[PDB]
């Protein structure tokens, strides 16, 4: 015993799926990379005596 | 001396509040009409005469 004026809107849809194929990459850090100091990441690679 | 140790403090209140209604959920005393009515009558009287 409220009286009140209302407008109804009915939506419907639905989704469906197809083909069983999907890739995912993921990234992460990227701001530190610009933040931080990056350079070259010299692998010493021994040819100084230690093998 | 006579305000002497007298203290006032507040204590409570109440408040003057009311529902607007804009939907009516509240009746109150009700209104009727009624006729009441009656009738009245026209008689004859015992007649005068002339010779």
């Amino acid at each position: 015993q409220r009286i009140g004026r209302e407008i109804r809107l009915t939506p419907r849809y639905r989704y469906f799926n197809f083909l069983p194929i999907m890739l995912v990459i993921n990234v992460i850090n990227l701001e530190e990379a610009i933040a931080q100091r990056t350079a070259l990441d010299v692998n010493e690679t021994q040819v100084t005596p230690a093998s | 001396a006579a305000l002497s140790g007298l203290t006032v403090t507040g204590v409570g209140y109440s408040l003057e509040a009311r529902l607007t209604n804009i939907n009516q959920l509240e009746m109150g005393l009700l209104i009727d009409s009624d006729v009441q009515k009656q009738g009245f009558m026209i008689p004859t009287l015992p007649p005068l005469v002339i010779v």
